[PDB]
């Protein structure tokens, strides 16, 4: 009774076969890159438009990698866009070692991962390999983890 | 008049095993939830159940 | 206006369907999808839109 | 990981085939063949006027592209329009009637209607299907009778059963990656081709331009005029204190042998032969190729007798009004002027050498003559 | 003496109507207890059998947690006031998990990613006293004199 | 390793080595004495069209070594109870090993039929309650030979011709192919030798723009081109090696192949000879051999144990028509021979003209005949 691993490891992609969910109808506002967080910024007849996240907001979700939607290489304006809510995720960051099993990520600006000892939201995976000079890490995305403010 | 219910699990690895003699791992479980079936009609018979009035 | 396809045009390239249904513990799930682009006008001009009537 | 609308295998059996020749040719080198054999039925009055209502139907074509998807795909439909008094949902009662055969694909053909009565020994399989061409047409309902579905081959019932019981297709992941393997294997043989040699020519102090000069780029432009005008009949000249040119080499053997064992699998894993998958005689031998149609006809007599026919009794009884008849199959052999010479000469003596002294009579001799398919037209008569 | 073409919308929600087709958990092996509660209203749990295994429901009241909200369903409703409820000793679908329309008393429209908070009597309101760990999904409608809100749960 | 349902399912080997033989035997037909007349029988039979269920029951018989086969007769009784003697049926299905178990137990000390079980229970799934058979309408199909001492271990059930001998067989061969294409790979290699190039720390534009040079100039090195090197800091050679052998190992994997599994070349590897015009006759005559040896020990219960319901007529016997492909002109000649030895001297003994004509139509001609005197 086991849950089987994703092979290819690159940002922007799910990384394993667990309990996820895929928020499929949204649009973007602004150009946004694969394995970057995203806030919501307004709900428009049932789609909810994003944007990449600036100081002071609430991430939701990650850009998830799509071979037919993004042609380009990412996201861009006016584009339908796919956004992992729930899961197990490779995400872009600007740390450099790796922080202690099961702590509390924190985002930078842009939607990268920059800390992690955050006092709630999404955690860490086990997860940290190389990309490009820069590295790359696996966050947990669960549902209501981060509440919007007042 | 009410509806019942159970489930059971198994597992491609648990079906490829295989035992000297005996009914397989799958009919027995099978056979475990008609079991689990008819005693629990028994029950409701000869002990009722209070919630459900 | 004037109605001719070489001037404007509306285009489906896939009607309405419905996917196989999926199966779940006592329930199904049926799906459906379609294809539309909207209204595309190639040669303008040749319409006029009287406004405030 | 998947996208929901609709699956992806599709896609990939279909670019491959329609990219990759060796695709074409295994996926089609078959059907055809088995199709334009021909075939012949007994216990009809004649077949001059069954020839006539079969090229003038000229549905062939339709078929052969039906089995072509239905051996690629793993299944396909071909549904035949009858001359007829009711809605195409309902029934057909018996008669001999038909105007019109078309076919579809594994992907618009779904079940409607299942029954699982204890009378019949019917229960159990698709009462109604559900046709979705698409192209802007509704999605409609036939009966039975009127779908034929053409399978490809048997699988175990545990997947047959998750395959909504329809088969799979002809390629399977071992016969697509030996194939992806050759064009790798071609492309190394050819980079193997281009380092067969290389020259290098070692100067102390080229390290000491930095990139992007003018010395550097002259430097360069140089190098490639002169070793543009090198060979067996001109010299080239250099400095004894800080030059030097070099030369490597490189043995090439045992590549053709490779690609002739890649070839082998290929083959041996298809299960079409040499001398019409590779399409190379053998060449040390004058009449073997012969044995080997032979048994390439045998294999295909041998399958073909478990889908081909299938057709004939899904589509004759439409069209041939009388109550009994059999179907018999060309013997899959290319005849010859002279052999069928000596084959109806023989054939010819034989039906009249000793059959004067019987009750064997001109009306039965006659027809036992023009029934083995002879050149001696002979009218109706007595 | 002209022709005319008429155009008209269906509504979008109903009380106690699943979302869409995301991450939802149903809890079917509960029975309501003490009364009868609405479609689309939150309901709490009195005890837990040890042995039988069935949980015992009732609608919301003061000072309790809620655990989830009923949902509709063609088959195990009772009509009564013009509406579907669920009629004491029955089986129920709570719902512990997922987006679902749930009837509101509110006036203004909600702000998107905030906790949620209900009335006394298990229907949403904006400055309830009640305090959950639900969110709004963003949604907010209205049936004929309606008030309906699309809320995400997530299990207790 | 032992889930053969892949094997069967992924692997092509496997599917010929399990399929080829028993479809090809049901498609050479048989022929039946002692009856009135064949074309009805023909017709008859290619009316039921049960042939694709008697090839995939042969198909899994062979493969999981057990299957079973029901035969539902047309008569107004229960399914349980047995039956009277009669020629009747209206369909026939087959249901693989798993799904078959006995119920009752028969030991009686009159009958020879002890040990022999009498009642089956049927679990075909697909929603519908498993039932309960008469033996008299199913027929079980086995495997092959096994000793005892397991087979009353495997339930009084045959074995899967795919034992682990042959699994290996077949698995190694891959990894043999896929060693093959790396040596292939490997065949030589290039060493670019730079002092200092280790005092570099890594993840730098310097490694980067460095090897972008190293695809530059790699990219264009050729016969015709040639590359400047400096002496002082840093060289460039090339390694290489050969490859001899291999198709040989191949060969003899494949040739091992065969050798485990009965059946040979001319069917397995499906290439000629070459070098010799007239043995895969001898060949293909030694594999009908070995098909007709193994289709006396299965196919014929199959037949004794289906016709008896289909015919009245009293007494019969079955004839294996010789698998051999036969040919026009070589059919033409055996034809005039044999129907000059029919009537070259029967025309001086008492054999007369209703024996003769029977004799001469009891062969299989191409020459047709109206009934009559």
């Amino acid at each position: 009774y086991e849950n089987l691993f994703l092979r290819p490891a690159c940002p922007g992609n799910i990384s394993d076969t667990s309990t996820y969910n895929i928020d499929g109808a949204c649009v973007a506002q602004g150009d946004i890159g694969f394995g970057s967080a995203v806030q919501v910024v307004g709900i428009v007849d049932g789609v909810k438009v994003v944007a990449a996240l600036p100081d002071g907001g609430t991430p939701y979700g990650i850009a998830f990698r799509s071979q037919y939607e993004h042609l380009s290489g990412k996201i861009l304006d006016g584009e339908v866009c796919n956004v992992v809510s729930h899961g197990r995720v490779w995400t872009l960051t600007s740390l450099g070692e790796a922080p202690s099993l099961f702590s509390k990520l924190q985002f930078g600006s842009g939607g990268v991962v920059t800390g992690g000892s955050g006092s709630a939201g999404w955690t860490f995976a086990g997860g940290f390999v190389k990309h490009e000079d820069g590295y790359i890490i696996e966050v947990q995305v669960k549902q209501n983890a981060f509440i919007a403010p007042p | 008049v009410f509806r019942l219910g159970n489930a059971y699990l198994i597992s491609i690895d648990e079906i490829k095993a295989g035992q000297a003699t005996g009914r397989p791992l799958s009919t027995r479980k099978a056979s475990a939830c008609q079991l689990a079936h008819d005693q629990l009609v028994n029950r409701l018979v000869f002990k009722g159940s209070a919630p459900h009035k | 206006y004037e109605k001719n396809p070489m001037n404007m045009s509306i285009e489906i390239p896939e009607a309405f369907n419905m996917l196989p249904a999926q199966p779940k513990d006592l329930h199904f799930k049926v799906p459906c999808t379609s294809k539309c682009t909207g209204l595309t006008i190639y040669r303008p001009m040749t319409i006029v839109l009287i406004t405030g009537v | 990981p998947k996208p929901f609308f609709m699956s992806d295998a599709s896609y990939h059996v279909g670019s491959f085939y329609n990219d990759n020749a060796t695709a074409k040719r295994i996926v089609d080198v078959i059907p055809e063949e088995m199709v334009t054999a021909g075939f012949k039925i007994s216990g009809v009055k004649d077949e001059k006027e069954f020839k006539s209502l079969w090229d003038s139907y000229k549905i062939d074509p339709s078929l052969v592209d039906a089995l072509c998807w239905a051996r690629l795909y793993g299944g396909a439909a071909i549904v035949a329009i009858i001359n007829d008094n009711r809605m195409l949902t309902s029934p057909v009662k018996p008669g001999a009637k038909l105007e019109g055969v078309r076919v579809y694909d594994r992907f618009a053909i779904t079940i409607e209607k299942r029954v699982t009565n204890a009378r019949s020994p019917r229960y159990g399989e698709p009462e109604i299907y559900k046709v979705s061409p698409g192209d802007n047409i509704q999605p409609y309902l036939i009966h039975h009778t009127r779908i034929f579905i053409a399978d490809g081959e048997r699988v175990t019932p545990q997947m047959r059963k998750q395959n909504q019981g329809w088969g799979a297709s002809v390629l399977n992941k071992s016969l697509i990656d030996a194939i992806c393997d050759y064009d790798y294997c071609e492309s190394l043989a050819t980079q193997i081709l281009r380092r067969k040699q290389q020259a290098v020519w070692k100067v102390k102090g080229l390290a000491e331009m930095c990139d992007d000069d003018d010395a550097q780029y002259a430097a360069r432009l140089r190098l490639a005029q002169v070793d543009d005008n090198s060979g067996v009949g001109r010299a080239i000249g250099i400095d004894a204190e800080t030059e030097e040119y070099d030369v490597l080499n490189s043995d090439i053997s045992g590549v053709p042998e490779f690609l002739s064992s890649k070839m082998d699998r290929i083959v041996s894993l298809s299960g079409i032969h040499e001398i019409i998958i590779k399409n190379k005689n053998v060449g040390g031998v004058s009449a073997s190729q012969n044995t080997a149609l032979e048994t390439f006809y045998k294999l295909v007599d041998r399958k073909r007798e478990e889908d081909y026919r299938p057709l004939l009794e899904f589509l004759l009884p439409f069209i041939v009004d009388e109550q009994e008849w059999s179907i018999e199959f060309e013997p899959l052999s290319v005849p010859s002027k002279k052999e069928e010479s000596e084959i109806t000469k023989n054939n010819v003596e034989s039906v009249t050498k000793a059959i004067t002294e019987q009750i064997i009579d001109l009306e039965e001799a006659r027809d036992t003559l023009r029934s083995i398919a002879p050149e001696f037209k002979l009218k109706d008569g007595n | 003496q002209i022709n005319a073409s008429y155009q008209r919308d269906m509504a979008i929600a109903l009380p106690g109507m699943v979302a869409d087709t995301s991450k939802y958990n149903i809890d079917g092996a509960c029975v309501v207890n003490e009364g009868d509660v609405l479609v689309g209203a939150a309901v709490q749990v009195v005890q837990a059998q040890a042995v039988d295994g069935h949980k015992l429901v009732k609608a919301l009241t003061t000072g309790t947690t809620p655990y989830g909200v009923a949902i509709r369903s063609h088959w195990q409703t009772v009509n009564a006031q013009n509406q579907m409820i669920y009629e004491d000793g029955g089986a129920i679908n709570v719902m512990t998990s997922g987006r679902v329309w749930m009837l509101s008393k509110s006036t203004e429209a909600p702000t998107f990613g905030s906790a949620v908070k209900l009335d006394v009597d298990g229907q949403e309101k904006s400055d309830g006293t009640i305090e959950t760990t639900w969110t709004y999904a963003g949604g907010w409608t209205k049936y004929k004199d309606i008030q309906l809100v699309e809320v995400q749960l997530h299990q207790l």
